[PDB]
RNA sequence: AUCGCUUCUCGGCCUUUUGGCUAAGAUCAAGUGUAGUAUCUGUUCUUAUCAGUUUAAUAUCUGAUGUCCUCUCGAGGAC
């Protein structure tokens, strides 16, 4: 019974992930996984859209409980958003020049792929196929 | 393309300075770019149309736009910069006579022409600020007697009310 | 760090996860792999390919079980 | 630390200081499935015994539904030994 | 060392943009990532969204939101309606006023239903004019900064703000139609911009807007500009399916 | 919008099947699956035509569906994997017409994954345990124990978690009493993907393995590898016990191999062709689907092959081994995703796509002018035969189904006020363009 | 050559020359040119685009 | 009438203008997922259904005020407004009505033989009824096969907005103890529950 | 007017600063375990290329200070 309230709620937990302290993003965040985890099923996932876009910018964190927090936050809205939205934000990262962002990618991929690594298989991008490898999937482009 | 904002307002925002430079035409560049102390507007501003003659006619138009209540000018980027002109052609309009007048210089003021309040028809004389007093010498010499619309022009330097 | 023996366990606890250097080639030939393992789960895109092509369901899952062992070329270097 | 040796079918228990909560999630409400865990850290003196306190086998360690929504009730044995 | 060879393959921006499908994305330090085609191939899929700013900054994401000053949380108009605010601010400065020795005999003497507020002013609040926020769609990533930026860019020529037509000379509201604003004026006197050419001016090149009125006074539409054979400036100056859902509820 | 789902007609089409007593009686129920449903047909001697008597919903996917009996007792369990993470034990009451679940065993996550388990599963030939094997690095193998009262108990698992290596098929050795033991094919995709020539991906080999139980010690120790010359589908379990030697059929591409470990030396076969027929030089020949009819007397095998010809298969032994083997021509049906050979002289054929077929047995397949293959027989060149129309077989029943539906249309294009539909369904050879009505012939 | 991104962090002449014109060349492909494309059939069963069309069109056949 | 949906083969519906005067075909709005389609149908002017090659149907609405005629990879996009797993390949949608008079519906005919409708609500009474009927049939009627049936009707994306008529309508086939609870916690007779069942399919199908 | 005064009026906003007396009327103010975060506070740092390590790029790190004499990093020159 949050698909009645979580209008109501949703420009406070963006107000206060839109920065006031560490402490604050950590309990905006624990907010968007319980919000997550009660509204699936019902069709709210345009808000709990528009709530990643102020909760993935803090995937960069080193607080341990602020980013363990965003960390949960994920997981639940991994299953009530659904695994294709999640993985497309976490597409980019995962080859970035970088060491901190390749391995803060690996570790959300990792979390999206254990739980539902069985949907993405209709997820995956298109990525061409060099010389010496076959890499487009031929399977899936059969017509019928 | 690039527009000298001048007469440029203080709080007379950017945004709707490119809100206006849409309403005319390519808003496409609309920059005041101010002091680096103060973050107020600095007077004279960039603002580029993509298109030559939008930015022409857009800054024809613009042009005594009251910016901040004041008319601002947009040119290429009180003294006395006053010139009187009579035997004025009564069958002019307000822009017509800053495109006439403006070939010269900017016109901070545009032709205020002195007509009889009793009817809303003019008598024949005016008074325009330009941009410089040479401005107003070239104007009123290129005019002096010259052919206006249907009484021939005279212009010079203007009297002080 | 024990967190990591734990983690490295998780490697070898799923086969497909990553890790930051992680290469383009064993990231699309784990996807590769499983692929082929839901083509031949799902009880229904069976019917798609044995349809699609002219084969027939044990001619279909034995190309795909034969497939699962190098799908994407050849290794890397 | 965990065990995390694979799942069982025996079924976990809670002292009473540690009564209520979930094993992981650390919550205090609706829970809806039943713990298990693995032989290794069923047997001998560890028979009934607090996966979290240590404590006496009394009360039953359940999964928050959180925790069964995202299916982390499905790794086994979470003993901190 | 061994990665001195491949920093030898580390190519050029310029190999990378001219050997790319698609060049917008190719950025500095892309040619520093083990697998290029990849990361570019990635980042120009459809839909996808680009990391943060600020994972180069040596200022910090947030911290730098640390030095100015903020205003409280604006609450939902629904809400205020419901008239709680009021209720709250009173309270707020009685127990301000009052004194330790008054707390405590309130604490023992309570003030029991000071206040009170009916319900179905709540509940039709919360459910009967509880109404979509706005939201922003997938990708547009918040950042220090981002809600800064101000819906501007309005190209589509007839865009005009009510200042605008107040510090130009022109009228703001439902005659902001009827009001051809001073540039088609010279629209209509020597043409429309010649990049915006694919722009049509209201009363200048377009028709009339409801009800416009023709004159050569102030506050008309003049003479739609037109060639010695008639045929206008441009367009018209003066003026010559079934979208039904399927399964509506009644 | 806001909708409502509703099914019309469920799913046609079958994908696996099973026979026993599912009814404690000598009356032979069988259980099939269509996609997400569960539906028991009792097929009655007397006309011969078979009364759907029971269609559930599960919810899921069936990946592997398999009926077993307890040592003595008079039902016929199901044991399905599906594609949770759980194993679920089902029985049927007739007195409330309806499957019961008597046991669940959760293992792991959801979904169709890759190296969970349950796209594979094996009992053992008496009814002692059950493997459960994924297609990758895991199975797990269930006890199983009448308790006092008889009422089924199943304790923890065992494992044999091994990695890097695929499955092609798992299945339980005949063995008596002792302890059992399973079958799997395998392979190892390891080095082919070590090595960065492909060669490795050629020169590897399927290995016709054998993991057993120690139910004294309780585990499960690898016992027997054996490098196979090719890879083949599958494998086909040979009677043991008391009745037959043990061993395996291993099904593979042309060739049909008998195979159990210790002293035997290893016994092959190749396939015989139709003759002069017009296929591909190319194309090889594959046992699509099998199914044994053992009974009082002795045991057979029938195997089906690609262009739809069924064959016999009996073993001629001598006192432990067996000597050799006959495959001798039975007759051609339509191509089958399982054959169910029913006492009271029926089989049921599941079409794979169309109408499902219900044939009665009029001779064993033995005694005719049909020729006669093996083996013994040595040669250079391989066998023929030249098939023909239903000899020993007689069709008595034919299920009508819809799978594949691959085209409709609604209209009204009869002269009638209500709307018929227009399928246009079936694969190939045998397919249709259809009219479906709401009226009653 | 204009300042749009695409360039951005390509500081030397002969490169951003020849991108650009790599880039040209595909801007061209992708704009859809009735010229070229738009085709046009004469009445004689034969046919020639939208440019040739109007060409011998309004010089005195078509 | 003028307007085209394009359905690609992987990404999704991209609808497409056509200019006639300039004669041009021209982007406005696409969708914001990939979804391998098999064929998809028009349920207005603005509203797309899709089946899909894993399972899926979709339906998927423009925004209402979409700026028809102008000039990541798109300007402005859709939204999607239902998504059911159905559980086979889905070849064919069409937007129909069956038996006379009755109100339109969806029919979808998958890969294995199946055959079925979806059909719209009327009354936010129906759809709270249903609704409150199958949130307590999950709860203590689960699927046989270990399965969960909010997860596996959104095996690949979520559930929006469909019920699941065929866990409804096993009611029926339940036992009279939970006929009971169940029909309770409505409090009303498990007359009005089953009559309020059939009836839906009454007025729509057969 | 101035300049000296007287008085008063006004303006600042300044300045003033309280209820007397008694035995200054009397009396008196009782928090951890763990880590850890952040904030204050205190403090400490001219090198001239180039090679590499490194890094998204810097940086770091490592190594001698255009070569040669020579006098005191500095200088005149064969170059
Ligand atoms: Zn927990
Ligand atoms: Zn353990
Ligand atoms: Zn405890």
């Amino acid at each position: 019974m949050g698909k009645d309230y979580i209008y109501a709620v949703t420009p406070l937990l963006e107000d206060a992930l839109m920065d006031r302290d560490l402490v604050h993003r950590q309990t905006a965040s624990a907010v968007v996984q319980h919000m997550s985890l009660g509204v699936y099923g019902f069709g709210c996932e345009d808000s709990l859209n528009h709530l990643l876009n102020y909760v993935w910018p803090n995937v960069f964190e080193t607080s341990p409980h602020v980013i363990q927090a965003v960390m949960g936050a994920l997981e639940g809205l991994r299953v009530a958003i659904g695994p294709c939205r999640m993985l497309q934000y976490c597409l980019q990262g995962l080859f970035h020049p970088a060491r901190k962002v390749r391995d803060v990618y690996w570790k959300i991929y990792n979390s999206i792929y254990i739980g539902s690594q069985d949907a993405l298989i209709a997820h995956y991008p298109r990525i061409y196929n060099d010389d010496k490898n076959t890499y487009i999937r031929y399977e899936l482009d059969y017509i019928l | 393309a690039t527009v000298y904002v001048g007469g440029l307002d203080e709080k007379v925002s950017e945004p709707l300075l490119w809100e206006l430079f849409l309403q005319a035409g390519p808003v496409v560049n609309t920059h005041m770019p101010k002091d680096r102390v103060t973050g107020q507007h600095q007077g004279y501003g960039f603002v580029e149309f993509l298109s030559e003659e939008d930015a022409d006619y857009a800054i024809k138009i613009m042009n005594m736009i009251k910016l901040y209540g004041k008319p601002i000018r947009v040119n290429k980027a009180d003294v006395g910069a006053n010139i009187f002109i009579g035997n004025l052609d009564p069958e002019i309009d307000e822009k017509l006579l800053y495109d006439t007048f403006s070939a010269f210089g900017v016109i901070l003021q545009t032709p205020k022409i002195m007509r009889d309040p009793d009817t809303g028809n003019s008598k024949g004389y005016a008074f325009i600020n330009f941009a410089s007093f040479d401005a107003s010498d070239a104007a009123i010499e290129a005019m002096n007697g010259q052919y206006l619309c249907n009484r021939p022009i005279t212009v010079s330097y203007a009297f002080k009310k | 760090y024990t967190i990591h023996s734990q983690l490295e366990h998780l490697q070898s606890k799923y086969i497909g996860t990553g890790h930051a250097d992680t290469t383009k080639w064993e990231w699309l030939v784990n996807q590769h792999r499983d692929s082929y393992c839901s083509y031949m789960g799902h009880f229904d895109l069976l019917n798609y390919f044995a349809i699609a092509e002219n084969e027939s369901k044990a001619r279909v899952r034995f190309n795909l079980m034969e497939k699962m062992l190098q799908p994407c070329g050849p290794p890397a270097d | 630390i965990f065990c995390r040796k694979q799942a069982g079918v025996a079924i976990g228990r809670l002292c009473e200081k540690c009564d209520g909560k979930c094993v992981i999630c650390d919550s205090y409400v609706r829970p809806c499935t039943l713990v298990r865990i693995c032989d290794e850290c069923n047997y001998g003196s560890y028979q009934g015994r607090c996966v979290i306190c240590g404590g006496p086998g009394v009360s039953d360690a359940y999964y928050c539904k959180e925790c069964t929504i995202q299916e982390k009730d499905r790794d086994g044995c979470p003993k901190i030994v | 060392s061994k990665k001195k060879l491949r920093r030898m393959n580390r190519f050029t921006v310029a190999e990378l943009k001219q050997l790319v499908a698609r060049p917008d994305v190719v950025e500095m330090h892309d040619v520093t990532a083990q697998d290029p085609k990849l990361l570019v191939h990635l980042k120009a899929t459809r839909n996808s969204v680009p990391v943060p700013r600020h994972w180069c900054f040596k200022r910090k994401y947030l911290q730098g939101k640390r030095g100015i000053e903020k205003p409280p949380f604006e609450l939902p108009d629904f809400i205020k309606r419901t008239g709680i605010q009021e209720m709250r601010e009173a309270l707020q400065e009685k127990e301000e006023q009052k004194t330790m020795k008054s707390k405590m005999r309130e604490k023992v003497r309570p003030k029991m239903g000071k206040i009170d507020i009916d319900y179905q002013k709540l509940h039709d609040a919360f459910f009967k004019w509880q109404t979509k926020p706005k939201l922003t769609i997938h990708g547009d990533l918040y950042y220090e900064g981002k809600e800064f930026e101000t819906r501007l860019k309005e190209k589509k020529p007839g865009d005009l703000s009510d200042e605008l037509r107040i510090s130009l000379g022109m009228p703001v509201g439902p005659n902001a139609h009827k009001v051809p604003p001073p540039w088609l004026i010279a629209m209509q006197r020597y043409g429309p911009p010649p990049s915006y050419p694919n722009l049509k001016i209201p009363g200048l090149n377009s028709p009339i807007p409801e009800s416009c009125s023709f004159g050569y006074h102030a506050g008309g539409w003049g003479k739609p500009p037109v060639d010695e054979t008639g045929k206008p400036l441009y367009g018209d100056v003066f003026g010559t399916i079934d979208r039904t859902p399927w399964g509506e509820l009644e | 919008m806001f909708l409502y789902n509703l099914t019309l007609q469920r799913a046609t089409g079958i994908s696996f099947a099973i026979h026993g007593n599912f009814s404690g009686t000598k009356q032979q129920e069988i259980v099939v699956s269509r996609g997400k449903i569960l539906e028991l047909l009792r097929p009655d001697p007397n006309t011969g035509k078979v009364h759907t008597l029971l269609t559930v919903e599960v919810f899921g996917v069936i990946r592997s569906l398999m009926a077993f009996r307890l040592t003595g007792g008079t039902k016929d369990y199901i044991v399905v994997g599906s594609d949770s993470g759980r194993i679920v034990i089902l029985e049927y009451q007739p007195s409330k017409n309806m499957f019961e679940k008597i046991h669940q065993e959760t293992f792991g996550k959801s979904g169709c994954r890759r190296i969970v388990p349950g796209q594979f599963l094996a009992v053992d030939p008496k009814g002692r345990a059950v493997m459960i094997s994924a297609i990758e690095k895991q199975k797990l193998v269930y006890i199983l124990n009448r308790d006092a009262a008889a009422r089924l108990t199943i304790s923890s698992p065992l494992e044999a978690h091994k990695a890097n290596t695929l499955v092609y098929h798992v299945v339980g050795v005949d063995v008596g009493f002792e302890n059992p033991m399973f079958a799997c094919l395998e392979m190892d995709y390891e080095e082919a993907d070590n090595d960065p020539t492909g060669e490795a991906a050629a020169n590897t080999q399927q290995t016709l393995t054998f993991y057993e139980l120690d139910l004294g010690l309780n585990h499960v120790v690898r016992k027997y590898s054996e490098p196979l010359e090719e890879h083949g589908n599958f494998l086909i379990t040979v009677p043991g016990g008391s009745d037959g030697p043990s061993g395996v059929l291993i099904c593979s591409e042309n060739y049909i191999t008998y195979k159990n470990f210790g002293d035997q030396p290893d016994i092959r076969c190749p396939i015989p062709r139709r003759r002069n027929d017009l296929d591909d030089p190319e194309r090889g020949m594959i046992f699509v689907c099998s199914a044994t009819h053992k009974t009082k007397s002795m045991f057979f095998f029938l195997a089906q092959t690609e262009q739809g010809d069924i064959f016999k298969i009996t073993l001629e032994t001598d006192e432990d081994m067996v000597t050799e083997i006959r495959l001798k021509y039975f007759d051609t049906v339509p191509v089958a995703a399982a054959m169910c050979v029913l006492k009271t002289g029926f089989l049921f054929v599941a079409s794979e796509f169309g109408n499902h077929y219900l044939y009665q047995i009029a001779h064993l397949g033995d005694d005719d002018e049909e020729p006669e293959f093996s083996s013994a027989m040595p040669l250079e060149d391989t066998f023929f035969f030249q098939p023909r129309p239903l000899k020993n077989l007689v069709l008595v029943d034919e299920l009508d189904s819809l799978s594949p539906i691959l085209f409709c249309q609604i209209a009204d294009l009869a002269n009638e006020d209500t709307p018929q539909l227009y399928v246009a369904c079936g694969r190939g050879p045998r397919s249709s363009l259809r009219v479906l009505r709401h009226g009653l012939e | 050559i204009p300042n749009t991104a695409h360039f951005a962090n390509v500081t030397q002449i002969e490169d951003a020359v020849s991108l650009w014109a790599k880039l040209k060349l595909q801007k061209a492909s992708e704009r859809w040119q009735p010229d070229t494309e738009e085709e046009y059939e004469d009445s004689s069963g034969n046919v020639v685009n939208k440019k040739t069309y109007e060409d011998l069109k309004r010089q005195g056949l078509l | 009438g003028h307007r085209v949906i394009v359905s690609d083969v992987q990404e999704s519906f991209i609808w497409v203008r056509y200019k006639r005067n300039e004669n041009q075909l021209i982007i406005f709005a696409d969708d914001t997922y990939p979804r391998w389609v098999t064929t998809a149908s028009l349920l207005d002017y603005d509203t797309v259904a899709g089946a899909d090659k894993f399972g899926n149907i979709c339906v998927v609405r423009l925004p209402p005020n979409t700026n028809d005629e102008v000039d990541n990879g798109a300007s402005q996009k859709a939204e999607v407004i239902m998504n059911y797993h159905v559980g086979e390949t889905v070849l064919s949608l069409q937007k129909t009505t069956l038996i006379p008079g009755g109100s339109e519906s969806l029919v979808y005919t998958t890969l294995s033989g199946g055959i079925g409708i979806l059909v719209p609500f009327t009354s936010h009474e129906d759809h709270d009824f249903f609704q409150h009927v199958e949130m307590h049939l999950r709860s203590e009627h689960p699927p046989l096969c270990g399965r969960d049936h909010l997860s596996f009707r959104s095996y690949y994306f979520p559930v929006k907005n469909v019920i699941d008529g065929d866990l409804c309508e096993q009611f029926n086939s339940m036992e009279p103890n939970k006929q009971k609870n169940v029909s309770e916690e409505l409090d009303r007779t498990p007359p009005e529950v089953s009559k309020k069942l059939e009836d839906i399919r009454t007025r729509y199908a057969f």
